[PDB]
């Protein structure tokens, strides 16, 4: 019981998703200079190491282990839909000269 | 200099993040490097320094423009200590995109990860 | 017309190859019930076309009636089915 | 002839290609026939068909059209009716 | 010390504020616990969210990868090395090991400019 | 309709109605945070006219309803759960639009700290946000809306948003099957709503970080008063009742005050009623129909009117006028009120013809079906379609439905041969 | 088609999503402390799965059993109304 | 209500009788309730799910092509009124 | 998965008769307290770590066939409702 | 011949980038030598039971709602052009 | 006799990367001997339980989820085609 409820993993909290804007004019920057910086460059910020202890030298003959095991992933139902204009709307279209005003008629008289 | 009229935000398909081909190269790296090497603490620091330049090597060689590579290699001596290894992200996911590959013996235990994030 | 007849001859295999032979090849084998049902649906799916492509065929001043064709060769395809599922329930009858 | 939009469930820019088109074909044609086959066409080509087209000055009719698919104007004097459906 | 451009700092990577999430996201879920191969993964993840977190509320024009490697300690000898290539102008990364008396925690965080 | 090609499903199409309701809230609720796409005014608008005109549709089909009885009853239902469900609608869609906007403030912002926008469609909406915490400010004044405000201290000294929505014509009051015993609201309906900052974005060199929030894709309710410069409005209010924000807006200029005394309330929400209270300096303006008063609770606001102020009407006297025969009629009604109310009506269509008021003026002589008659009367507010809980109210035996409909069928076939006098 | 001056002005949205926990290497790590009493107990678990071998061991204990687990046509079908003409007229003329 | 149960018409069914017309009667359910053809596919599947032990899948629609593989006596296709639907049990 | 019961169809069952009762009992608790395949499985073989003297070996899933060693009167495999589960103790 | 690849939308995919790259081409290839619909899907069933083994199912349309269960990391619903194609493992 | 056009996808292995080489090996052995599951499952199990210190318990199938108490340094789980193998040692 609380075996799995401690091995669980579970997200603590949703994913954080961020929007960033800027003017398309303002894209494409020259002044972009990928560079190479070795691991001897980040040693002081990347390259750690554990070294290993010879007087404490506690290593063990551990002989039970258990491993999760999924095999095929629980199955996901999905629900696709295809649709495409929303429903069609009807039209009233029928001919019918069209006149300017007799007021323009007579300004132009 | 290419204007912004004409600047493709998103990398062509043929220059997209390749999983498979970072996956190709690390293994190849993984095992040129450490096929048949002893664990040696003295040398394990420089044989995952050397692992990583020659990731970002052929990263950049694979010339996917606009693709920051990192790199990053964990080499570790078997023991039997228990590793838990994870990471979690935050950038695009249309552009940015992630590769790894594991390689063990009998001594040592390495992970070589390499991602790809995508300049704008 | 030679043309449109030769065509037909796409599915001369269904009369022209030995169903005993066929058969027992497959047999001998210890095929499984997924190739059975393998064999009963191809044999099946290509007798509906036929049926399905059983119709006249307009040739500039002469029509062509393949209705006699393409039933015989539905009966074939479906003999085909048939002698499948009698060695089947021969099996099932011998087993109970 | 200014085009005289009587009605639209259009948007603002293919509305001016339905007015330009619809120039287009009384340009190239005389007849009411050949300028709705050629609007149809034309926007079968561009804007994902099917589309419909009549042209005329005496007719009068009532079909269903897909939304923002539907324009009836009269350049001149003549009535060019367009519709999506189908 | 001159002063550093307030414009220039948002902008720009700050390693000491990086290391600083990292450590009070390490502590916060590992600081008393002793080493559990059930509930290690938890801790990772938990670990990853925090840092996540900590970083997304820096509001920075920076896509952040964070890293978490967990290993039980026993006497087993772990080295790293990391190679990047990448505009070194504005983006940065920070590594930081953490341990108690059962395990050795290990967290990368890198910040990459958009 | 047909002919008219309205965009919207009529209430005889339940299934289909249905899902054009709900797939119109599923846009409505779309998350648009990361694109403009809500933050166009015109986008709420479409389907607050949809909306507007399904309501109109429904109250015409559920009037004439307020085997064949359960039948009409489960009609009724159906009826009032559209109007619901389109209310629902119309508001979840103003939410989000105008949290869209408000989630790019920083980019909204103008020079004077104080954004003002406005739109009119039937429905005028406009916000007005205060950044600049200006303490002298005491007066806003709207013209988008003609409203002009007296505020107090509170706003004066602390940064908020402002709303002030204005539903007016067919369709837009709800409380007269929402309230409770006596109130209902006259000239529309005026919401207004206190909204508190949204996070807004940070601009850095250029690029502007946006940060999802449940503000952004809603908008929320602060009802009266004004947190002074760091309190809580929404649980902490000032005991007192805080300074009464004094409203003045324009009334359409088809209501005329039938309220004696002249009456403004905020809805009692808590308590289905028109609170009258915390509704002070009550006052209308004839010569431009502007309707002011001093408010300490803002809610939807209106100037209301009892249901059993016209309750009982006093008498009917109708006369014949279709001749011989019955074709026609004419009714003059001392419903308590001062001029006798003529209505002449004729097979199908009924017209009023005094009192002749410029108010009315719209259905005087205007041949059209008395039932449709009384609903554009009680548009502009008129309590013609009274209910039974008015009618005890007001004190009178309320007649049961079915004697009542038998007595009128049977007056009916009387009509235009007869004479008929109303019985004290 | 070429970008114009309103498309370079107008702003780009772009969107960054925060990953969920991927889990990238999980070690078969067979150790505990020895210093430790944590080890203490996975030590006395170790030789108590010994004593389960030698147990296992010891007589006929290893008897098993058969798991026979029998826990697929194709179909083609098609959707059309397949009927359009496109046809013109000349009214009237 | 008027029941507009439009006549089904089977086109392809691999299903015993009882089976043909509990589809039927499912979709027609699922074409009363519901227009959106993802709702009336998941309305379809559950209840055959429910019904007759997972998993089936169900696609409803007017235009649309599939190639599936199915179970044996598991296995419907038909119209109701202009609406395609499709079933079949598959893992 | 979720439920409140489910039959085991035991096919074979190297158990004593009360202790393949505690096994159906434990399943039956696993059901409804967890809502995982491995969950179950390892509801199972705590069960039965604390009942019946470690180390039980449990899986549970859909479709697998397998062959295991196991020490006699403590082996069982059965389709408990919607998952088969083998169950033995093997050191 | 004009290499008219129209640009495949992914409206919803549980699978990884290179598998659907390859669905991507595996669809192109399938719109280049068919015409039919119930082509397509069967061309697509068949390229993908030959790379990822059976069984698969494909569903080639413009107007359909499906609502099926599939196996974690083999699902895909996208949009090639005006053409609606789902493919998801299951069996 | 069986087979499958499947990467071998190790997941995770308490074993050398050569032991690994020879798990896929016999694996794939097994496939080309039966076409049964459990066959295959008994065949890697009895390899490697006359090879590799028995007994390796195996499990062949394409759906589960389980805990169990791997003998260390005698423990992978891998998939192979449609079916995922669990070959560990607790005898």
């Amino acid at each position: 019981e609380v075996d799995i409820e401690e091995a669980s993993v579970r997200p603590r909290r949703d994913p954080i998703r961020l929007v960033v804007q800027r003017r398309r004019r303002e894209f494409n920057q020259p002044n972009a200079k990928l560079a190479d910086k070795d691991a001897h460059e980040l040693w002081n910020s990347s390259q750690m190491e554990c070294r290993p202890f010879k007087d404490p030298n506690f290593d063990m003959r551990r002989m039970e282990q258990d491993v999760a095991v999924q095999a095929v992933a629980p199955l996901r139902d999905a629900a696709t839909q295809s649709t495409g204009t929303v429903p069609p709307r009807p039209a009233v279209t029928q001919t019918e000269p069209l006149d300017l005003p007799p007021e323009a008629k007579q300004d132009l008289v | 200099m290419a204007e912004a009229a004409d600047f493709a935000l998103e990398p062509p398909f043929a220059q997209k993040f390749k999983a498979s081909r970072v996956k190709e190269i690390i293994g190849s790296v993984l095992v040129a490097r450490l096929s048949g090497q002893q664990y040696h603490a003295d040398n394990t620091s420089s044989w995952a320094r050397e692992i990583a330049d020659e990731i970002k090597n052929k990263l950049k060689e694979e010339n996917w423009s606009r693709y920051k590579y990192v790199v990053q290699v964990f080499i570790a001596e078997q023991r039997g200590e228990g590793v838990r290894l994870a990471c979690r992200g935050f950038w695009d996911p249309n552009t940015d995109n992630y590769a790894h590959d594991t390689f063990s013996n009998e001594s040592l235990f390495c992970v070589a990860t390499a991602f790809g994030v995508y300049l704008y | 017309v030679n043309k449109y007849a030769e065509s037909w001859r796409r599915h001369q295999a269904l009369w022209k190859t030995d169903k005993n032979s066929v058969l027992d090849k497959f047999k001998a084998r210890d095929p499984s019930a997924a190739q059975f049902e393998d064999k009963l649906s191809k044999y099946a799916k290509m007798a509906t076309e036929i049926s399905a492509q059983a119709k006249d065929f307009d040739q500039d001043f002469i029509r062509v009636s393949c209705h006699a064709l393409a039933s015989s060769v539905c009966d074939e395809a479906q003999a085909w089915v048939r002698a499948i599922a009698q060695t089947m329930r021969e099996l099932d009858a011998v087993t109970e | 002839s200014k085009a005289v939009i009587k009605n639209a469930d259009m948007s603002e820019e293919m509305q001016a290609d339905a007015v330009d088109c619809a120039t287009q074909a009384l340009e190239k044609y005389n007849i009411e026939k050949d300028i709705a086959a050629y609007i149809k066409k034309e926007f079968d080509r561009k804007h994902n068909p099917t589309w419909h087209c009549i042209v005329g000055r005496n007719f009068g009719s009532y079909v269903t059209h897909e939304t923002k698919h539907f324009i009836y104007f009269y350049l001149g004097q003549v009535a060019i009716l367009l519709f999506k459906s189908g | 010390m001159e002063g550093v451009d307030p414009a220039v700092e948002e902008a720009a990577f700050v390693a000491d504020d990086v290391s600083n999430i990292i450590k009070e996201s390490i502590d916060a879920v590992l600081q008393n616990q002793q080493y559990s191969e059930a509930k290690v993964s938890q801790w990772t993840s938990s670990c990853l969210e925090h840092c996540i977190k900590r970083l997304t509320a820096l509001n920075k024009p920076f896509k952040y990868v964070v890293t978490c490697i967990i290993m039980q300690k026993n006497g087993a000898g772990l080295h790293t090395a990391a190679s990047c290539w990448w505009d070194s102008t504005t983006d940065g990364s920070r590594t930081v090991r953490w341990e108690n008396k059962s395990m050795y925690c290990i967290c990368t965080v890198f910040g990459l400019a958009i | 309709r047909f002919l008219r090609c309205v965009d919207v499903p009529h209430p005889r199409q339940r299934v289909p109605l249905a899902e054009f309701l709900r797939r119109m809230h599923e846009a409505a609720t779309k998350d648009v945070t990361g694109s403009p796409d809500g933050r166009d005014l015109r986008a709420a608008f479409l389907a607050v006219e949809a909306c507007r005109t399904v309501i109109l549709e429904a109250r015409q089909e559920l009037l004439a309803a307020r085997a064949g009885g359960a039948a009409v009853a489960e009609w009724a239902e159906a009826l009032e759960s559209d109007l619901r469900t389109l209310y629902g609608i119309v508001n979840a869609r103003i939410d989000r639009l105008t949290a869209a906007v408000l989630h790019h403030c920083d980019e909204y912002a103008n020079d004077k700290n104080e954004i003002q926008l406005g739109h009119v469609a039937a429905f005028k909406w406009g916000v007005w946000v205060n950044t600049a915490k200006n303490p002298r400010l005491k007066a806003v004044e709207m013209p988008q809306l003609g409203v002009t405000l007296e505020i107090p201290k509170q706003i004066a000294l602390a940064n908020i948003a402002l709303r002030v929505q204005q539903r007016s014509g067919p369709g837009v009051d709800e409380y007269f099957s929402r309230c409770a015993n006596a109130w209902m609201a006259v000239g529309g309906l005026l919401a207004v709503d206190l909204l508190a900052m949204p996070p807004g974005a940070k601009k850095v060199r250029g690029w502007t970080l946006r940060q999802v929030t449940p503000l952004a894709l809603n908008v929320q309710r602060v009802p009266y008063p004004i947190p002074p410069a760091g309190a809580d409005p929404a649980t902490w209010a000032s005991e007192e009742e805080p300074p009464p924000l004094g409203v003045t807006a324009p009334l359409p200029p088809d209501v005329v005050l039938l309220e004696d005394p002249l009456q403004v309330a905020w809805w009692d929400e808590a308590h289905s009623i028109w609170n009258t209270d915390g509704i002070s300096d009550v006052a209308f303006d004839g010569a431009s129909k502007t309707f002011s008063f001093h408010t300490t609770h803002l809610a939807p606001l209106a100037l209301v009117m009892r249901r059993t102020r016209l309750l009982p009407y006093a008498g009917w006297a109708v006369r014949p006028t279709g001749g011989r025969n019955g074709n026609g009629a004419a009714i003059s009604l001392d419903v308590g009120l001062d001029a006798p109310v003529v209505i002449e009506v004729s097979k199908g269509a009924a017209w009023l013809s005094s009192p002749a008021w410029p108010q009315l003026a719209s259905l005087i002589g205007q041949p059209m079906p008395p039932l449709d008659l009384l609903q554009a009367l009680s548009d502009r507010g008129l309590h013609l379609l009274p209910e039974d809980r008015d009618a005890e109210a007001a004190g009178v035996t309320a007649k049961a439905r079915d004697t009542e409909e038998a007595m009128c069928r049977d007056l009916a076939l009387l009509g235009g041969v007869f004479l008929m006098a109303s019985s004290r | 088609p070429l970008l114009t001056e309103k498309d370079l002005e107008r702003s780009v949205y772009l969107t960054l999503h925060e990953t969920e926990t991927i889990f990238i290497w999980q070690a078969t790590g067979v150790t505990v402390a020895m210093d430790t009493e944590e080890a203490k107990l996975v030590e006395e678990a170790n030789r108590r799965y010994a004593n389960l071998l030698h147990t296992k061991h010891a007589t006929d204990k290893y008897v098993d059993a058969e798991a026979q687990t029998l826990v697929a046509s194709s179909q083609s079908m098609m959707v059309r109304p397949s009927a359009y003409h496109g046809q013109s007229m000349a009214f009237g003329a």
